[PDB]
Formats: C-alpha cells, structure tokens, sequence
RNA sequence: UUCGUUAAAGA
RNA sequence: UUAAAGGAAUUGACGGAAGGGCACCACCAGGAGUGGAGCCUGCGGCUUAAUUUGACUCAACACGGGAAACCUCACCCGGCCCGGACACGGACAGGAUUGACAGAUUGAUAGCUCUUUCUCGAUUCCGUGGGUGGUGGUGCAUGGCCGUUCUUAGUUGGUGGAGCGAUUUGUCUGGUUAAUUCCGAUAACGAACGAGACUCUGGCAUGCUAACUAGUUACGCGACCCCCGAGCGGUAACUUCUUAGAGGGACAAGUGGCGUUCAGCCACCCGAGAUUGAGCAAUAACAGGUCUGUGAUGCCCUUAGAUGUCCGGGGCUGCACGCGCGCUACACUGACUGGCUCAGCGUGUGCCUACCCUACGCCGGCAGGCGCGGGUAACCCGUUGAACCCCAUUCGUGAUGGGGAUCGGGGAUUGCAAUUAUUCCCCAUGAACGAGGAAUUCCCAGUAAGUGCGGGUCAUAAGCUUGCGUUGAUUAAGUCCCUGCCCU
C-alpha cells in the first residue's frame, strides 16, 4: 500500500511532508521514506512578439513538478483513517493498494 | 445543402485555438491550445515561470 | 490594393424559387353525395403513408415527407 | 428553415428548468459535434438566443469561445410571458439558496 | 475509469484557473474583483472567489452566486451540485492593484478626469500603508497623438526576482 | 567630396 | 501695417565641433567561415487570370515559429446558403413561407434554374429603419506586446551653500572596476531608482535526511573454461554511485610585490570552485513593427450579384536575372567494407473534440505489412547498445570509387485526393566543383569547430529553429587606429 504526493510548490511539498510523517511517527506503523522522485520539468519556447522584428529572442518558460511516494501497509480501515487530512492544494494525494 | 465538405480531420484547418481560434499561427501539441500569442499573456496564470 | 470588381455580366440576373400553386386543391371526389372517391396514389407503408400522397410523373412516383421513389412499367 | 415544433419549446424548458444557457462558437463549418444537452447542436441554439439576447431578455457574456448567457430579474419577468404556458413555478436560481 | 498523465492534467488544471480567473474578471468588472482561490476536493469542488465588494457576488437573496455556480457546472463537467461557490470580503481596498485598475476604469469610463482620477488614486493608495505605487495612463488624450502620461509617488523596485511578490 | 523640401496648429 | 521685435542668462534638443572613456554585435594576434561551385529556403525584378501580404542598415531578407496538395488562404475562376438579430408595416394565401426524386444545364445526386407536384405550418416571404461580419483600409489615431537606444550605465528627491530667479553644486581633477563600483579631492552631507544584491542552473562533500517506479556488498538459485579455494554474466544490510529537501562551502580570504592610510591589480598554496551561464532589468524616447491575435478598439467601405461563410480547381513553387541565412563537397588528417565501443535533455494513449510511444515473432532485399504485448510513465520503448571516434582490408593523386546535382523506370506509406512539391527504398544516367577576387560575419575555454539526438509545426516532416550530449582547438587577456555608442 503506497501513497502519492504529486505536488507543484516544493515548499507546500515539504511543509505536508513533515506533517505527515509528525502524525504518522506516533502510530505503530513501519513508515518509509518519502522518496524523491526527478522533478518534471515542461519547458516550452515562445517568439516573445506577434509580428517579427528584432532578434530571435525567445521566451523559455518552465514548470517544475515534484513527487513523493511513501509506503505505508495497512488494512483499509487503517489508510481510511490517514486519508482524512486537510491538505494545502498545491498537492494531490492518490493511494494505490 | 452541401455546408460541410472537406472533413477536416488533420491538417491545419482542424486544429482550433481555445482561444481565438487563430488557425493560421500554429497550436501546440503539449496537451495545451494557445496561439503563441497568448500564451505570453496567461503563462503566469497557468503556471509558467520564465527563471 | 485598387482592384475594382465590376459586373461584368457573363449571366443575366436570375429568379429564385417561388412556390406557386392553385387557389384550394381538392384532393377527394365525392361520388353519390357522400361516399369519398379518391384519384391520386397513395405512398407504401414506411411510416409515411399515413395521409401523404405521392407525385404524379409519366413513369415515377415521389413521396413529399420520406423521398420515396416508386417506378413502374 | 422552419425548426420543428419540439425544439424551440425543449430549448425554451431547459432555459426555465436552470436560468443558464451554454454554447460553443461552433457551428457546423469545421466540424459538426451536438449540444451537449439537447439535439440542435449550436445554430439552431445561437439562433433561438439571439431573440432573447436582442430583445433585453437574456445578458450574454463570452469565454474565449463559448457565450454563456445570464438570467436577470427581468429576464424573469419577461419570461413570464414563456409562463403563460406552464403554470407559475420559479426556477432554481430565485426560489431558495442552500 | 478515465485518465491522463500527469504532465497534462496540471495544465488542464493551469487553463481551467485562467479560463475561470479572466472569465470572472470579464462579467464581475462591476464590484471590486481581486481574485480566486480554487480548492481540489473530490467531494466537493469548492471555489471561493476573493471580491472586494462582495454585495453583488451574493446577490439579492443568493441568487448570482448559485447562476454562476450553474455557469460552472452546465460547461465544465461537475453535475449534481459538485462545484460550490464562496465569497470573500477583502477588507484592504487599497492592497489589491487588480481591484485599483478595476476601480479606475469605471472612474475614467463616466467623466472623472485623468488628472484628477490619478491623483486621487495616488492619495488612497499612499493612504492605505502602501510603500509606493506608479500609475500609468496611455492613450488618445485631448488630441491626435497618445499622450503618455505617468504618475508615481515613493518607492518601487523594478529589478531582480522580488519584484513578483 | 556632396546630399534639397516638409505649412497652419496643436501641452 | 504689426503685438511684438529684442537683450544677457538657465535647461533640453541638435551639430558635417573638441576632449575622455566603453564595446570581439569594433580592432589587434588568430580560428572557423561566407562571398567561389551545386542544392535548400526567403527577398527584389519579371511572368501571370492570381503569382495574397506585412517587414527594407544594424533595428527586414529559413521573420510573421510562414514546411501551403484542399483546407491554412487573406489571391484569381465559377457556383450554394444567410446564422437579415430586433421594431413598424405590404400580401397573409378562403391554413399554400421551406425541402426534393426523374430529365435538360451544371464537376456534382447544388432542386442553382427550368418541365413535372408532393410535403413541412405563423419560426415565415417582401419593404422601411436598425444590427451582425470582414486575415477590408488606416500601426502617421490607438491599447497591449515586442524590438532598438541599452545591457551601455545612467537618472532623482530632502536638508544645506551660489544666484533676484529659471536653475546649479551634490551627480567631480585623478586612480581602480563589468559598472555614477568604490577610494579620494571636496560646499557639500546623509539618501532613492538602476548596476550589484535577488531567483534558477553547474561544479564539492557528511556513515544530515532515504528509496521494490533507482543501485551496491555478501549470499542463495544457477550456466560456463581450467578443473586448483579462482573468474564472467542471467534470477540480510547501506545510500557511495541514481534521484532530491535542508544546511555547509568562497569572501580576493593568506603570503610577497605593485598602489597615498587608501579603492584595487599581479604570482603561489590550501580549495571542488580563486567564479559559470541565464532570468528580471531604471528615468525617457523611436511619430520602429503588429488592426493578418482576438468577442481590444476609434474613423471610412460593404451586408445579398457580399469585402460574410462554404464548395471545386489553380496559386503563393511559377525564371534571361541580382542579394541573404544555411546544407553538401572540392578528399588520402581522406572515401568504401567489416568489426568494436561510449551518452544527455526530452517526448509518448481513448485529449475540455481525435489522437500516439513502441517491444516481440513471421513474411519481404528495402522502404513496409501482419498477429500479439507493455506504458496516462525513474516501471514500457530503455542498462535511449547514437553519430563522431578506435582496429583491419580495399582505393593511390586520376574530376578517381570525392562530389550526387539533374534525369528515366519500378516498389512501399500517410492522406478523400500526391501529378506543375509529399515522403522513403532499389537500379541507372554521374555535371560544376582543383580550397574561392574586391569585401565581410562570429568567437576567449568544455569556448569555436566536427558530430548525432530531442521538442516546435507534424499525417507525410526538416537542410529552419530551440535545447541536449561526444571529441574538442590556435592566439590575445590589450587598445582607441576603423566602426558604433556614452559622458563632459
Ligand atoms: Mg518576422
Ligand atoms: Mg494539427
Ligand atoms: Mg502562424
Ligand atoms: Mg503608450
Ligand atoms: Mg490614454
Ligand atoms: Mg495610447
Ligand atoms: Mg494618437
Ligand atoms: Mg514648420
Ligand atoms: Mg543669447
Ligand atoms: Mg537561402
Ligand atoms: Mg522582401
Ligand atoms: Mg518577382
Ligand atoms: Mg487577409
Ligand atoms: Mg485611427
Ligand atoms: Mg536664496
Ligand atoms: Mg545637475
Ligand atoms: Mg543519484
Ligand atoms: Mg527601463
Ligand atoms: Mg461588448
Ligand atoms: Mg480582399
Ligand atoms: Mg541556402
Ligand atoms: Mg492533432
Ligand atoms: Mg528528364
Ligand atoms: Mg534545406
Ligand atoms: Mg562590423
Ligand atoms: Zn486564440
């Protein structure tokens, strides 16, 4: 059983991170690491201008999504009990069992 | 009637912009539908940093 | 620039489609003051002929509602 | 060029059964996809809300390629007028608010 | 049952922000529209639209509120009531330069002349704690050529990162 | 080494 | 006849005035080239019914991400429809407004029109006002955005000196620096924007944090040569390799010399680094470009035989010519054949309206087809088994086997349609080109150049562009002579 953290801040990412693992240390569960996945990144270059005069000069813009996997194996009622948490959006929590 | 010829199924004249429907300047394939013109103006908005 | 379209009239200026008919149509003759005689032909069943009547033609048959096309010799 | 009898009146219940009416800029030339709620697919719709758009019925607002129309007050009170038919019932945006 | 990848949903997620932002920003020009916060809940869609004059967002007797919520929900997929709206009262007028800019137009648009409509802009925004601002005024103005005139009263950082936040 | 003209107004 | 003419003086602006600085978009010492030949792609002139157009020194000329078979398309040719909203009003058909089979005409089975006559039913048809649309005109009316000045370093206020005042000093003789960056001299003192500082990336490291969607040591399953406890790959702990969070680490600090107490340069060491590359980037201008980006817009034209939108062709490609960015070669440091061996960004599916990435087996020589499988992704392509490079053979100074342009035949693939443009493969024809005159472009270290891959349009799809990797130079680290700019 593994749960996702797909994310789009990383200080959010890590603000979430450790109050996950601050309300999952105290339980009798053998919890894993966050593990770091390599950040995503969408660059996409732009003509920065309508009409074409002046310099090939472009736009570079960037995202850079970040991922945390964690492993936590419980029975259902367990993980139903973890799932209720409030959560900042700039991440996304899926479960995979 | 005869409106609709021409399928239009690839090509340049399928691809529709989100936005103004600017067919002539091309659209993206990034799971995206911008004109180049506008995706200056609104990257900041969906979530594009320039760094 | 300047082009200048001008008429220069390979084709006459053309009428466009009037529907014109009679003043009433009497589709139904009334035979022996009541009983109802009918001349025109009627359309197949295919959800059509209900109470439409088809065009009279020299070798055809057209319905109005569904297009039905009928010939014979 | 006459739209059937079931359209106008099915367009006109689905505007009274939700206040809002939503379509795309496309109609029929690129490509032919039908009204996600109903059976015209946009023409037929745009033709049916320029009637109420023109006469000070229905506001009308636009998202990069879709009109979106606005319900007003009296908007209401000129439906009322589309309510001579049905009896008098109040639509989901005026009767209560959860 | 469906599904895309990651690399797409978060800018489908990206133009549904914009699209939903400048939307608001189109038919909400009449009270002060500062900007939206959009929470991802699969239970409900919550959508809280920060307003600096909220009276027009709720309506009469909640009325406007639940016609955009129907607005929401009759294009962009989300039936039996799953996108809900709410509002926020921004109590600084003068912090928000979205909702300055929102409230300029409607001064400039019925008489309330440039001059004039600039400096008292000037004053509020000097008035409510703020370091510094610089309000630009472009156009056809009394004439043939576009007039630009700036006006700008105490600090501004122009240059480097900080400059966004 | 040479290179002419552009009014009336418009802050 | 006129309401000014004029005088010093202040600040801009402008000079075909001077002085001092800065710049590899200037030069020196060089390298690679272009201009020479062929081809690719834009531009001008022709031609054309049309070869749609904007842009013309840097600051236009593979730029409009502009690679067009139809779409894109705005240009010619011919032909449909009104989406003509809405108000008053004519007939209102004793309820007849719109749709078409058969034949002629038209590419058409457009009911476009005609002969023929069935159907839908108060949404109609026509007129008068009004509205819509346009990739129509006007960027010398405009907004926004970009480019350029200018990535050069330059601008401003408070208090106080000078002047009656506009104003001026501050903001400067000199030194140094990438910098108005500081030190200094000082009627100026503390200050502000800009430059730095800021953010991202690269380089170093901890047994700091931690991983079956990433690996390692042993061990087991288990193959193989000697057979001698060895070696090479296939299938219980720790992050060193892979990934990413925080913190550390570099500041010209240490020494000696050059310099005024200075500001700061030069050589060495410890160090991974004696500092890498980008983003943002002021006050203010151009009467720079864009109305062909829009539901951003002012004014003018049209709205029924349309400058609206479709349909079917042609066109932007069209050629006595000149110009620009590029690609290929002019070979032996090389071409061909065979073997060997190494990557890094990043992309990929039932999409908020049409769609991939590709393993495995068989067939075909190849371009390709068939069946089956995985992947919405550190999982599958994939331990991206790339090119260049390295080893062996052939060629032997011959326009030769280098060059592959032109040209004929055939075979595959997308696409509804490829011929006066697709693209790929095989055979064959085998030109100029012998290192390029005048002039001219870029460049100071993982840099130029050689070389391949990935994204953009994509279906077919790069010789363009944006990024990533492999090998990796020569010679400066200085200057105001040429050019351009700034200041006084
Ligand atoms: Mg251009
Ligand atoms: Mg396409
Ligand atoms: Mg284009
Ligand atoms: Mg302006
Ligand atoms: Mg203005
Ligand atoms: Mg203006
Ligand atoms: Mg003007
Ligand atoms: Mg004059
Ligand atoms: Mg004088
Ligand atoms: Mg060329
Ligand atoms: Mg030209
Ligand atoms: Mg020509
Ligand atoms: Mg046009
Ligand atoms: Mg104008
Ligand atoms: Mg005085
Ligand atoms: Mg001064
Ligand atoms: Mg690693
Ligand atoms: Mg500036
Ligand atoms: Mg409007
Ligand atoms: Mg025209
Ligand atoms: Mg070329
Ligand atoms: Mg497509
Ligand atoms: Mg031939
Ligand atoms: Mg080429
Ligand atoms: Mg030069
Ligand atoms: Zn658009």
């Amino acid at each position: 059983i593994r749960i996702t953290l797909t994310s789009r801040n990383v200080k959010s990412l890590e603000k979430v991170c450790a109050d996950l693992i601050r309300g999952a240390k105290e339980k009798n569960l053998k919890v894993k690491g966050p593990v770091r996945m390599p950040t995503k990144t969408l660059r996409i270059t732009t003509r920065k201008t309508p009409c074409g005069e002046g310099s090939k000069t472009w736009d570079r813009f960037q995202m850079r999504i970040h991922k945390r996997l964690i492993d936590l194996h419980s029975p259902s009622e367990i993980v139903k009990q973890i799932t209720s948490i409030s959560i900042e959006p700039g991440v996304e929590v899926e479960v995979t069992i | 009637q005869l409106y609709w010829s021409h399928p239009r199924k690839f090509g340049q004249g399928s691809r529709s912009c989100r936005v103004c429907s600017n067919r002539h300047g091309l659209i993206r394939k990034y799971g995206l539908n911008m004109c180049r013109q506008c995706f200056r103006q609104y990257a900041k908005d969906i979530g594009f940093i320039k760094l | 620039k300047r082009k200048k379209k001008s008429y220069t009239t390979p084709k006459k200026n053309k009428h466009k489609r009037k529907k014109v008919k009679l003043a009433v149509l009497k589709y139904y003759k009334v035979d022996e003051n009541g009983k109802i005689s009918r001349l025109r032909r009627e359309c197949p069943s295919d959800e059509c002929g209900a109470g439409v009547f088809m065009a009279s033609h020299f070798d055809r048959h057209y319905c109005g509602k569904c297009c039905l096309t009928y010939c014979f010799n | 060029m006459l739209m059937p009898k079931k359209n106008r009146i099915a367009i006109y219940e689905l505007l009274f059964k939700e206040g809002v009416m939503v379509a795309k800029k496309d109609v029929h030339m690129p490509k032919h996809p039908e009204l996600a709620d109903k059976n015209v697919p946009n023409l037929h719709v745009m033709k049916a809300m320029q009637s109420l758009k023109s006469r000070g019925y229905v506001k009308e607002q636009f998202a990069w390629r879709h009109f979106y129309w606005y319900l007003t007050n009296e908007g209401i009170q000129y439906l009322r007028d589309y309510l001579h038919l049905p009896p008098e019932i109040v639509p989901a945006t005026l009767r209560r608010s959860r | 049952a469906v599904q895309i990848s990651k690399k797409r949903k978060f800018v489908a997620d990206g133009i549904f922000k914009a699209e939903l932002n400048e939307f608001l920003t189109r038919e909400l020009a009449e009270d002060g529209y500062s900007g939206v916060e959009v929470r991802v809940t699969p239970t409900r869609t919550e959508i809280i639209i920060l307003a600096t004059r909220t009276q027009n967002v709720l309506g009469e007797k909640g009325r406007r509120i639940r016609e955009l919520t129907a607005v929401v929900q009759k294009r962009f997929g989300f039936p039996e009531g799953s996108v809900e709206l709410y509002a926020e009262k921004v109590a600084t007028r003068g912090l928000c330069a979205i909702a300055q800019a929102e409230s300029l137009r409607y001064k400039l648009l019925g008489g309330l002349a440039v001059r004039r409509a600039c400096y008292g802009v000037l004053r509020f925004i000097m008035e409510s704690g703020a370091k510094g601002c610089e309000v630009v005024v472009s156009g056809k103005l009394r004439g043939q050529r576009a007039k630009s005139m700036k006006f700008v009263d105490g600090l501004m950082i122009h240059s480097g990162d900080p400059v966004n936040y």
